RNA sequence: UGAAACUCAAAGGAAUUGACGGGGGCCCGCACAAGCGGUGGAGCAUGUGGUUUAAUUCGAAGCAACGCGAAGAACCUUACCAGGCCUUGACAUGCUAGGGAACCCGGGUGAAAGCCUGGGGUGCCCCGCGAGGGGAGCCCUAGCACAGGUGCUGCAUGGCCGUCGUCAGCUCGUGCCGUGAGGUGUUGGGUUAAGUCCCGCAACGAGCGCAACCCCCGCCGUUAGUUGCCAGCGGUUCGGCCGGGCACUCUAACGGGACUGCCCGCGAAAGCGGGAGGAAGGAGGGGACGACGUCUGGUCAGCAUGGCCCUUACGGCCUGGGCGACACACGUGCUACAAUGCCCACUACAAAGCGAUGCCACCCGGCAACGGGGAGCUAAUCGCAAAAAGGUGGGCCCAGUUCGGAUUGGGGUCUGCAACCCGACCCCAUGAAGCCGGAAUCGCUAGUAAUCGCGGAUCAGCCAUGCCGCGGUGAAUACG
RNA sequence: GCCCGGAUAGCUCAGUCGGUAGAGCAGGGGAUUGAAAAUCCCCGUGUCCUUGGUUCGAUUCCGAGUCCGGGCACCA
RNA sequence: AAUUCUGA
């Protein structure tokens, strides 16, 4: 039971927040909470998107919603019909200005959480884990990388004596900080177990 | 201690007496790092000297210090199965720690109530060669000599 | 010692202030 | 279990041994009506958990008996009355002189209900050899009338004792957490409560398995 | 005994001493910064992920 | 010379890779030695076994469980028991019916929960001023599908964490050798903390490891100036208090510098020894980081979730009891046995953090805890705040005492609806055992051990002696 | 039945001129070991068979009884 | 010069 979290690691430097915003501690708990309101809601409502990330900036009584996506389309619809009805739903439950924003990943291949549920859904659809991992890497190091690691825990295939298939490529050293490595973990939920994936995504360095 | 052979730690010269030894001596009188109140109970003993002996408590240290250094004591050691314990010689180093450590606890003997007259009165009677400090001495040079039948484990 | 209520040190390491360690 | 009921307790016997456990254990329990509540937990009783005398702590089973019986009669008395003896007095036989030929030293005690004689010729006379050859007659009769009370009471306690693997009355089995009475057929999933006392209900359930067949 | 916990973790009925903090992410009851308001497990959690404000792994 | 009955699904040879050795060789860690202070003795605080109680919920079990969950159990918490109640239920969705559709306010019985019961009256879609009701928020009674479980299964699982281990290790690709398992690389030689590196070598590279890249502390500078200042002087009632000033102090941001670069000794190199210069050397002192993996370790009771089980109760609510129970037993801690001491009076030096139904300057009452008033503070500008040991001078004079403070009796203050269980403080009177502790046993190689005090977290208050930080004084020993 | 000897901690045995109750083992607590045994510390442990007497008072000295271990029961 | 660990 060793290995820390490589995101709360590299905070400092290296990676940067997901949700900046400065506040009072008589507010914070408050704020901090809709945050939260905001990512749950925002968990069902954009999985068919890709939701590989969720900025929320915070000046004061506003909000810089940004939902990072490779994959845009049903975020809006063709003109701005979904798009407008989130802000919809948001604001049905949020006082301030929600102001909304969406991004686009040209690599959706470079992105952990996105090659998580990518993974996390060919497991829930019977497919040889053995296989969708050396896949599933063989796409990255490939489509432009240095680096690449996933890790599946017990339950494959159903067997009681659960395992742990590892399979990684290219070089991933956690230890080192001036890197930059995408790290992402998906749930996937079958009928029996509760299996769990790792995305380890080696980038750039400097 | 396997890698280094450790270091000798440096005495800072003494704030009165200018000796880097007079120190060595107060430091084992320092309990709980109080040197204040360590020291004030040493220079009140060295004014039980001068109020007791013109003698300055100075050749009253070089001479009892000196008459407390034992020459070789015994350190065990065991071959397999034997529960020799060898005599043999004293690092020059060694000895002084030796010797200062049984002037502390001899002196923490006498039934002097106060403090500083029980380490003027031992340093007297070891400088006089008569202290509880130099009956450990002997004590310590009996158990030598004595088994000089071990003198070829001479590690 | 440091348990008796009724002396200096007795609040010092209790943390307050009595009969026996009045206000400055 | 027999100190919530209101019961008295007396240990008998219990006796250590070697690494950890119990040798053997003879307790006596009081109380109104209280061997009709102890007789059907009469059999041998299985247990499977982990096994803490093992490095690998593999899963294990163990198997212990459990024996009943009521405190019926007590006292020890045997008053052979002269009442069934047929006393002999036949004339000595061996050694002696003109008195062993014509007094009629040598006696038998015929034991009338049972078949068994004793004689006695040790000494000279004859009061003193049919008081020696009863004092021979009560030791042979109280070896001979104790292996009866000890062998009309090895087959009056049962037979469910060989302790053997497939000879369980009820399983315990703290890793998948339950109790099987294998009698009844009952499954509870108690059994860190059972093992404090809890057993009116599979008492009364034996109680019904047991007096239903006869 | 966890949501029917909460749903009287909500009010504030008669008295004020039964006023008693309460994460937010789980029904902790125990170890919760009334700043923050969440339990030791979900801070740890989410000031990993960087999902908190100027939050970061000191170090002297 | 030499069988059978019976019985077993193997007995067996050589050769891998490991593990182990009361085998060997080389080299490490407060591992022992060296050295200091502590446990086990006493009283007490806390956790645990046991025992008992109707219940004393539960888990954790050698190191790696036991001041550990628990960083705040009087009802709350609370999961346990006794008792009173509620069942569409405290909550999420959705359906159906007439009520009813924002809504706020009484009474009665009961300990409370809950059941009963008394009123204002509901914008609105809107044919329509209207009788009416379509009406959306949406509350009430009844019905259905459901909700709920801290009930079990941590060897069904995720995630997270402990330990070997801050160990020097473990692998891959290709080639070669071996029929193969498998080895070689990764051995030997030397060095280092290190599979770090150097030299040879059927090997050549590479990956996960260490390191470095991150922060703190030390030396220096640039920019910055309401902290600091006669460094310069001014007026200065005399407190940087005034104006006035960035040279210091400091505060936070960006950089330099140390690298075995320079000399000399050794070696083929790597590298080691010593010397200087330098504030600082051979990883300068601390962090953070902890590999393939082991322990079916622990955790369903933080959350999630497979599976089993109950659903007018294994759910929900309530007053109250319990988790605090004591003839015993083990662990971690606190205060002590004292003169390098205790008590008494007076006066000084820190750091890190923390304060609006919050920390409280200063007066007045009360010996006090504590209570009135009231100013200042969104805080490098006011406060919490006195740091303590110490320096200092006055009395105890070695007696279980002016040591030590357990226990018990009497009196009060403060939060809190409420201190019998069960709180923290104040005063008086009580002053028990303990005179350094059998066998065994714990930590630490330097600003460390010891000693002394300050802050925070949770929290109304607190059983906090626990935990995480901060600073004052400041050692002995290491041959091997 | 005669003569002789004994019973004392749960077990096996010692012991006093009458006033003192002891040894080894067992058993309990702690300690070591991962855990057992072995080892080490710390303790407790009795109407001295019952029933009477003398004595100031008896486990001991005499009387009775109960049980146990022995030796004796020959000449005809 | 110092014994033992059953059986998934
Ligand atoms: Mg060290
Ligand atoms: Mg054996
Ligand atoms: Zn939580």
């Amino acid at each position: 039971g060793n290995k820390i979290h490589p995101i709360g690691f590299r905070l400092g430097i290296t990676r940067d927040w997901e949700s900046r915003w400065y506040a009072g501690k008589k507010q914070y708990r408050h704020l901090l909470l809709e945050d939260q309101r905001i990512r749950g809601l925002l968990e069902k409502e954009l999985y068919s998107a890709g939701l590989a990330r969720v900025d929320i900036e915070r000046a004061a009584d506003n909000v810089a919603v940004t939902v990072h996506v490779a994959k845009p389309g049903v975020v809006i619809g063709r003109g701005g019909e979904r798009i407008r009805v989130l802000r919809e739903e948001l604001a049905k439950l949020t006082g301030k200005n929600v102001a909304l924003n969406v991004q686009e990943v040209q690599n959706p291949n470079l992105s952990a959480p996105l090659v998580a549920q990518r993974v996390a859904e060919q497991i829930e659809r019977r497919f040889a884990v053995r296989r969708a991992i050396k896949q599933a890497v063989q796409r990255v190091m490939e489509s432009g990388a240095k680096g690449a690691k996933v890790i599946v825990s017990g339950r494959i295939g159903g067997a009681e004596q659960a395992r742990t298939e590892w399979a990684a490529q290219g070089r991933v050293p956690l230890h080192t900080l001036r890197a930059n490595i995408d790290y992402g973990f998906a749930l996937a939920r079958t009928t029996y177990g509760v299996l769990g994936v790792k995305a380890y995504i080696f980038l750039g360095e400097v | 201690a396997r890698r280094r052979r450790a270091e000798v730690r440096q005495l800072q010269p003494d704030l009165v007496y200018g000796d880097v030894l007079v120190t060595a001596f107060i430091n084992k009188i320092m309990r709980d790092g109080k040197k204040n109140l360590a020291a004030r109970i040493f220079y009140d003993a060295c004014k039980i000297i001068q109020e007791k002996t013109g003698q300055e408590p100075l050749k009253v240290f070089k001479q009892a210090v000196e008459n407390v250094k034992p020459r070789m004591e015994v350190r065990s050691r065991r071959v397999g199965g034997a529960n020799y314990q060898v005599p043999m010689e004293v690092s020059p180093r060694r000895q002084q720690s030796l010797a200062l450590r049984w002037l502390v606890q001899a002196a923490n003997q006498r039934p002097e109530r106060r403090a500083a007259v029980r380490i003027a009165h031992e340093l007297m009677d070891a400088a006089e060669g008569k202290g509880g400090a130099v009956k450990k001495k002997e004590d310590v040079e009996r158990m030598a000599e004595a088994n000089r039948a071990y003198a070829h484990y001479r590690w | 010692g440091k348990g008796d209520r009724r002396t200096r040190r007795g609040k010092i390491w209790r943390g307050t202030y009595g009969k026996y360690r009045p206000r400055k | 279990f027999a100190e919530r009921q209101g019961f008295q307790v007396e240990v008998v016997d219990l006796t250590p041994g070697p690494e950890a456990g119990i040798d053997y254990a003879q307790i006596l329990v009081k109380g109104e009506n209280a061997y009709g509540l102890l007789s059907p937990e009469a059999g041998v009783h299985r247990l499977v958990r982990p096994s803490p005398f093992d490095a690998s702590g593999r899963r294990h089973t163990s198997f212990a008996g459990v024996e009943v019986i009521p405190e019926v009669d007590e006292e020890v008395e045997v008053v052979l009355k002269p009442e069934e003896l047929r006393i002999d007095v036949m004339r000595a036989s061996g050694p002696g002189g003109q008195g062993v030929n014509t007094t009629d030293s040598a006696v038998r005690v015929v034991h009338l209900p049972t078949g068994i004689t004793v004689t006695c010729q040790t000494t000279r006379s004859q009061i003193k050899n049919k008081e020696l050859a009863l004092k021979i007659l009560k030791a042979r009769l109280y070896e001979l009338e104790r292996k009866k009370r000890e062998e009309e009471l090895k087959a009056l306690r049962g037979e469910v004792r060989p302790i053997e693997w497939g000879s369980q009355i009820r399983s315990y089995v703290l890793d998948k957490n339950y109790v099987k009475d294998h009698r009844t057929g009952l499954m509870r999933h108690d059994p860190e409560n059972v093992l404090d006392g809890d057993l009116m209900d599979l008492i009364w359930a034996g109680l019904e398995w047991k007096a239903g067949r006869r | 005994a966890r949501k029917a916990l909460i749903e009287k973790a909500k009010r504030t009925p008669k008295f004020k001493v039964r006023a008693y903090t309460r994460c937010v992410r789980c029904g902790r009851a125990r170890s919760v910064y009334r700043f923050f308001g969440l339990c030791r497990i979900c801070l740890r959690e989410l000031a990993h992920k960087g999902q908190l404000p100027g939050v970061r792994k000191a170090s002297w």
